[PDB]
């Protein structure tokens, strides 16, 4: 190795202190490198080689993934094991929602129960942050795992309670799995 | 050259069902691989896993045949979705601990750009009542 | 005391004006993907109006109109003029309908009758059965009960069809508003694109009927026509009233074209504008006939003979027939609008000559009533 | 204040040059001797300095696109859903130590 | 004959034009300087110790969609 | 009710006019270039007319300091139009052609809502 | 709401055809124009060229899609820099007022048939900055959006799923077949 | 179409002559098929001995917060959160 | 027999061309963790200690004071340097 050019103390590493020798073997080496592009040859052979590594493209949509149980995607309003709506209109989800993408209006159903009438989310204002589900005291609303919910019309994105309930019904099995995975851990 | 690789080609090509049944599979999926029937879906789909490949390729799906070339990303049902994403290592065939409630709907595609599309609408009955002259 | 139609406060006018304030108007705009549809719909969206935009072309042709209104203010409804069922469905919930339907030339699927009158009445009958408060129609200003051609025999069918459309629409609808423009000039317009496009020109010699010196034209600007449409749509007291839509100052086609070429820098040294007599040269008609016969879509530059008869026809206004001033619409003049309008087509900045310092194109000069009587002698 | 100018640090630290431009744009605090007091962040022809606390959150105007004019036009404000504040005020003083301390 | 260019000017300097508020709001809207009302069903009173200003309600309709 | 306070630029009302009219020179002299450079409908006479009204926009400004700032804004906008940083949309902004002059007499207000 | 058919229903049903139009055409002209539309759509569907506008935060996903995990040129998608040669524009990130005229200008300088994907919440409806004095609330107010990819940002899978959805829209577009009626 | 006729459990049908019906000329009006009111009605009222019972509705930390409901009154007692029903007799 | 690799020849040339001994990069189920795992228990904290755990005698937010005026501090009562000199050199 050539000597340094600035003496270095610890807690540092100078990345250029190494000297460019003037020894004849050292200059002729560099000269030969320039005259026959050895460095280019090294890089050239690298890329040839690296053809022979198998590409890592997932054959989407057939092959696909991976995600994790906590993935934050399509919203869903869950239902109790009896089928009753979990949401009680406590309105914390709206109170925390950073984007203010949630709107709620609740009253008493004829049974006298505290329940929502309108429950709206705008996934053109939602940031899929998950503060809503981290706040909800009964796990009423959750960031379901679906993420291929793409629409041709902007109006189609503003979900109301009917749409959200449908997603909950559609995805209930998977959401049940994740919560069983994370409830004691979250 | 063919170091026990043409042999593997013979396995997948022949037992596919011949030239036609190898080409149509290839023609549709843009690749032909070998796995085991993890489980047959309720909707004609067929799931295949093979640890020989890596995580991207570990698990894959042959969509229902009646979908000629209209495959979609949402065709996966709920019970299989987690397995398909490496989100649960328990095949639905194996873990019956997931809920089996009644109200659960059946799966649906991204019904968009079609008469079956969702469209939002107010979910609050009107606020203020108008005075009725007749009464 | 004008009655009311709906007593649902949700279905009732509200807001501060803008893209959100619902104006209490629900409109279908037949032929929205046109030269004037864009101007109408943008005005209606500015109000904050609900639109149904029926369309027969690929929706991609109309997707641009989605930009004209806030969410849910605009719906696209595929139909066909030959399907009365679809039209019924498109008008059931509607409050107003506007009939911007009509081509300038003839098709293979539509002869001027079936598209320009027979279709219109079907629309009106369906609209009337649907119980639609307000109906609007457009009919060229030159409309005559007994059209007579001026230069080419088979070139007055448009005028005949226009008269037929008016009378039968009024027959099948008690009080529709039939506004009547002629030669609307604007961006992406029959008028200026026609006088600009190449095939219209001969080598460098625009052919005009009687040198374009025996014609009176009074074009109007498109937006002022649109703004009139909305203002007469908001008002129901305009119902059952024709309106001759004309601009401020009549003009002579020679004055216009010379001014046009001045604006386009077409007259400095070399481009060398000349004005023929269309009658002298027998080549212009063949261009129209061939250009019609060959093009599958709209003929190149709108060269079809019907356009040629239109320029020949004079613009006969009448008193008593109300006007834009009755509609409370200020009229931007050509002198304000056209220069910018034609700025894209300016050209001919030769290396051989001088540019820039050439004066601003000196405007044209109107034609007064007695001066007209001199013209016609 | 919003009126009197203020000294400039451009002549002291070259680093500040952009910052003075930023405050000028964001509050309107003039800076004297500043080389070039061009606005930085807000768009051209923007009136008012938004970071002040007497300025509405959503601003006074908003843009769209015109077909009559083939151009984008600024319009008076119009919001699909009015920004719903929440009145998050403490009724119970949660901090005694700062109560009488720092009095005039 | 100067104190770094100091000037004598009236204390009350109207700043409407420089401000940037549109004249429409300035000419059609008032301000209601007051103290925020005390909540009826509370008992701590350390959010009504300040003087507050706001602008009169204009309008609210409901989005048709 | 006077305050002994710092200056900004102009020490007397006449210097203020001197600065204010200097700006009026730059803007008057600029107008033709913008008519050429910015492909917008506006013509020289209209641009000149607006420039007049837009100074008249604030005639009864009184404070020396306030009028100084108004000029500071103008010198900025001058440069942004002098050089072509602005855009055709931005320059036309002075006309407000998207919105029709809203109704003003009491009935038109009354019949058209608050 | 509809739902997928069940196993036995699939068994009864035949192949779903390839051309979304179907093969029910009556006359020679109809059948011929059906095929030419199919070829056109096939061309415009297989090769689609985004413009890579990519203002912000969302752009990183717009790059990960180009990355070798969910390869996008695999599908026939390439990032042409020049808008004259770009067929699609993936508007991604926030649209501030300074940008609004720029986006408009870039859009219409691109020749059609042009499709826009509004990626991310910031473009879809202004996203998290919706009540801001400087942001265009959505990008629907500047340009005609075609496909909305919700997310903040959308996971790369979501984005290229939307791309495929655009391919489906490009597949079913009816231009020649229905000109014949026009 | 029935889609734009059904009564949402919240209790809305667009009036037969109401322009907001128009939005569904080309899209479905989703209405959910499970109405919580009917379902909870079907679930029978559980009964106990003790004067005071406790419900979490769901199970463990997968349900609503634990709540204690007294049953000394003659009638039923509905869980505030889940709507389960209790009766001591 | 463990990971899909190109045939041994191409492997050897590939190692030759790179000039470093190659190690595979694609992630296999065997390589990565047991992808389904037992339920974790988070150990309880030190302030969850059950007694002598008063909040009043461990809280910070009620502990912080207003800023102090140093001159007035002195009025109540080696050239000074902000801190240890650093050889940023
Ligand atoms: N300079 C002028 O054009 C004048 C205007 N008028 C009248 O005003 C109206 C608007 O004028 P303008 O926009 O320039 O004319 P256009 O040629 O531009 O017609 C515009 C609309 O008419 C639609 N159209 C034509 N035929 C049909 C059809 N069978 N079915 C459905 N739609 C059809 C077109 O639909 P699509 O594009 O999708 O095929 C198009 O959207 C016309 O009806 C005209 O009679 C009167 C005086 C002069
Ligand atoms: S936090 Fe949960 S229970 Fe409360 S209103 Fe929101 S969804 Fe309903
Ligand atoms: S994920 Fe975040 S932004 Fe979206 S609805 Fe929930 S709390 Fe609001
Ligand atoms: S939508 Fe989300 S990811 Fe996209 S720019 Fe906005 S904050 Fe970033
Ligand atoms: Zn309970």
């Amino acid at each position: 190795e050539p000597k340094d050019i600035v003496e270095v103390p610890k807690g540092y590493v100078y990345v250029n202190n190494k000297e460019l020798s003037m020894e004849f073997a050292d200059i002729t080496d560099r000269a030969a490198s320039t005259m026959f592009f050895g460095e280019l040859l090294r890089g050239f052979a690298v890329t040839l080689a690296h053809i022979f590594k198998e590409p890592a493209t997932i054959n989407y949509p057939f092959e696909k993934g991976p995600l994790s149980p906590r993935f934050r995607g399509e919203h869903a309003l869950r239902r109790y094991p009896s089928g009753e709506e979990r949401c009680i209109a406590c309105k914390l989800c709206e109170a925390i929602c950073p984007a203010q993408a949630i709107t709620i209006e609740a009253e008493e159903r004829a049974d006298g129960s505290r329940r929502t009438t309108r429950y709206d989310i705008d996934m053109t204002k939602c940031i899929y942050c998950g503060f809503c589900q981290e706040a909800c005291p009964v796990d009423a609303i959750v960031e379901g795992p679906n993420f291929e919910f793409s629409t041709e019309t902007h109006e189609e994105l503003l979900y109301n309670k009917e749409k959200l309930l449908c997603n909950g019904d559609k995805w209930e099995s998977e959401i049940a799995s994740n919560l069983q995975a994370d409830h004691l851990y979250r | 050259l063919g170091i026990n690789r043409l042999t593997k080609l013979f396995q997948m090509v022949r037992e596919a069902g011949g030239l036609k049944q190898a080409y149509l599979k290839l023609y549709r999926n843009d690749d032909l691989k070998i796995g085991t029937l993890v489980g047959i879906d309720k909707y004609g789909n067929k799931y295949f896993e093979n640890p020989y490949y890596f995580y991207g390729r570990n698990r894959w799906i042959e969509f229902a045949p009646h979908v000629n070339m209209d495959y979609d990303g949402s065709m996966i049902p709920a019970e299989w979705y987690g397995w398909m994403h490496y989100k649960t290592d328990l095949p639905p065939i194996r873990d019956g601990c997931r809920p089996k409630y009644k109200w659960i709907a059946d799966h649906s595609e991204n019904l968009s750009g079609t008469k079956e599309a969702y469209y939002p609408y107010s979910t609050t009955p009107n606020k203020v009542e108008a005075w009725e002259p007749k009464a | 005391p004008r009655p009311l139609k709906t007593t649902n406060p949700a279905a009732m006018k509200r807001g501060t004006g803008g893209r959100s304030s619902f104006n209490g108007i629900v409109a279908t705009v037949f032929g929205a993907t046109g030269f004037v549809g864009r101007y109408v719909c943008n005005k209606l969206g500015k109000s904050g109006t609900q639109m149904i935009l029926p369309y027969r072309g690929d929706d991609s042709d109309v997707i641009r109109l989605k930009v004209t209104g806030d969410l849910g203010q605009v719906l696209f409804h595929f139909y066909n003029l030959e399907d009365p069922a679809s039209i019924r469905d498109a008008v059931k919930h509607s409050n107003v309908v506007i009939n911007l339907v009509g081509r300038d030339f003839e098709t293979k699927n539509f002869k001027f009758k079936d598209v320009h009158v027979n279709g219109a009445e079907r629309i009106a009958r369906i609209a009337r059965e649907a119980g639609v408060e307000r109906f609007i129609h457009l009919s060229s200003l030159n409309v005559e009960a007994n059209p007579k051609d001026l230069y080419v025999k088979g070139g007055s069918e448009w005028l005949k069809s226009k008269y037929e459309g008016e009378l039968r629409v009024r027959d099948a609808f008690p009080n529709a508003t039939i506004i009547r423009p002629a030669d609307i000039y604007g961006s992406e317009d029959r008028f200026l694109r026609y006088y600009a496009h190449i095939w219209r020109r001969q080598f460098r010699s625009m052919p005009l009927w009687h040198k374009g010196e025996k014609t009176v034209k009074q074009p109007v600007y498109v937006s002022d026509v649109a703004q009139a449409i909305i203002n007469a749509a908001k008002d129901p007291d305009s119902a059952g009233r024709i309106y001759q839509a004309v601009g401020p100052k009549r003009y002579q086609l020679s004055e216009l074209v010379d001014w046009f070429h001045r604006l386009m820098r077409k007259d400095q040294k070399r481009w060398g504008y000349m004005r023929y007599d269309m009658r002298w040269d027998p080549t212009f008609l063949l261009k129209a006939k061939l250009n019609s016969f060959i093009c599958p879509g709209t003929p190149i530059g709108g060269l079809h003979p019907a356009r040629i008869e239109r320029e020949a026809v004079t613009d006969k206004v009448l008193t008593g027939v109300p006007t834009l001033e009755d509609l409370g619409v200020t009229l931007t003049t050509m002198e304000q609008q056209v220069p910018w309008e034609l700025r894209p087509y300016r050209a001919a900045l030769y290396y051989d000559a001088e540019l820039g310092e050439f004066e601003t194109p000196s405007p044209p000069k109107c034609i007064e009533a007695r001066d007209e009587l001199r013209l016609f002698a | 204040d919003e009126l009197t100018p203020l000294d400039s640090a451009c002549e002291v630290h070259k680093a500040a040059n952009w910052y003075e431009r930023e405050i000028w744009d964001m509050y309107g605090v003039f800076f004297a001797n500043h080389p070039d007091l061009r606005r930085i962040l807000t768009d051209y022809g923007f009136e008012g300095h938004p970071q002040r606390r007497d300025f509405p959150l959503s601003g006074y105007v908003e843009l769209r696109y015109d077909d009559e004019k083939k151009r984008v036009v600024c319009e008076p404000l119009e919001l699909a859903q009015e920004f719903r504040k929440f009145d998050l005020s403490a009724p119970w003083e949660q901090f005694p130590n700062f109560r009488n301390a720092n009095p005039p | 004959n100067k104190l770094s260019g100091k000037i004598t000017v009236p204390t009350a300097v109207n700043l409407s034009p420089i401000s940037g508020v549109p004249e429409e709001h300035i000419r059609e809207r008032r301000v209601r300087i007051h103290i925020p009302p005390k909540n009826a069903m509370q008992s701590g009173t350390d959010n009504v110790n300040t003087w507050q200003i706001e602008f009169d309600n204009r309008e609210r309709w409901e989005n048709p969609l | 009710a006077v305050q002994q306070v710092r200056p900004i630029l102009s020490v007397d009302r006449e210097e203020a006019r001197k600065r204010a009219l200097n700006l009026y020179k730059a803007w008057y002299r600029q107008i033709p270039y913008i008519v050429m450079d910015y492909d917008i409908p506006m013509t020289v006479e209209q641009c000149r007319d607006k420039l007049r009204e837009e100074f008249v926009k604030h005639r009864n400004v009184t404070d020396i300091r306030v009028i100084d700032m108004l000029v500071i804004k103008g010198q900025m906008e001058l440069k942004e139009s002098v050089e072509i940083w602005k855009q055709k949309g931005h320059i036309m902004r002075y006309w407000k052609e998207s919105q029709d002059p809203k109704p003003t007499d009491f009935l038109s207000k009354f019949i058209q809502g608050v | 709401q509809q739902t997928l058919p069940v196993a036995e229903v699939a068994q009864n049903l035949p192949k779903k055809g390839y051309s979304p139009f179907g093969t029910k055409q009556s006359s020679v002209a109809e059948w011929s124009l059906a095929r030419l539309d199919d070829l056109l759509n096939w061309g415009r569907k297989g090769s689609i060229w985004p413009l890579t506008f990519g203002l912000a935060c969302c752009a990183v996903e717009m790059m990960h899609i180009a990355a070798p995990r969910y390869d996008m040129d695999r599908y026939g998608v390439v990032f042409r820099a020049s808008p004259r040669q770009a067929d699609v524009i993936i508007v991604a990130g926030t649209l501030t007022n300074k940008m609004a005229p720029a986006l408009r200008k870039v859009y219409d300088q691109m020749p059609e048939p042009r499709w826009v994907i509004s990626m991310g919440s910031c473009a879809n409806g202004g996203g998290y900055y919706h009540y801001s004095y400087s942001v265009v609330r959505g990008c629907d107010r500047i340009i005609p959006v075609d496909i909305y990819v919700p997310g903040c940002p959308p996971t790369a899978e979501a984005l290229m799923y939307g791309v495929l959805q655009l391919q489906k829209k490009v597949k079913r577009m009816k231009t020649l077949q229905m000109w014949y009626r026009k | 179409r029935g889609d734009i006729e059904k009564v949402t459990h919240t209790g809305q049908v667009f009036d037969k002559e109401d322009y907001r019906n128009a939005r569904f000329v080309n899209a479905k009006r989703y209405v959910n098929e499970n109405w919580g009111i009917k379902l909870i009605e079907e679930v029978p009222p559980k009964e106990c001995t003790e004067r005071v019972v406790f419900c979490d509705g769901g199970d463990g930390p997968l349900g609503h917060p634990k709540v204690y409901i007294n049953l000394d009154k003659p009638g039923n007692h509905i869980c505030g959160y889940c709507g389960l029903r209790f009766v001591k007799k | 027999a463990l990971r899909r690799d190109v045939s041994p020849l191409i492997q050897r040339i590939r190692a030759f061309l790179l000039g470093r001994e190659h190690n595979l990069a694609l992630r296999f189920e065997d390589g990565l963790a047991d992808r389904t795992q037992p339920q974790p228990e988070i150990p309880d904290g030190p302030s969850h200690l059950l007694s002598a755990n008063y909040y009043c005698q461990r809280d910070g937010r009620r502990e912080v004071l207003p800023p102090i005026d140093l001159v007035e501090q002195q009025k109540q009562l080696k050239l000074p340097t902000p801190g240890k000199v650093y050889a940023w050199d």
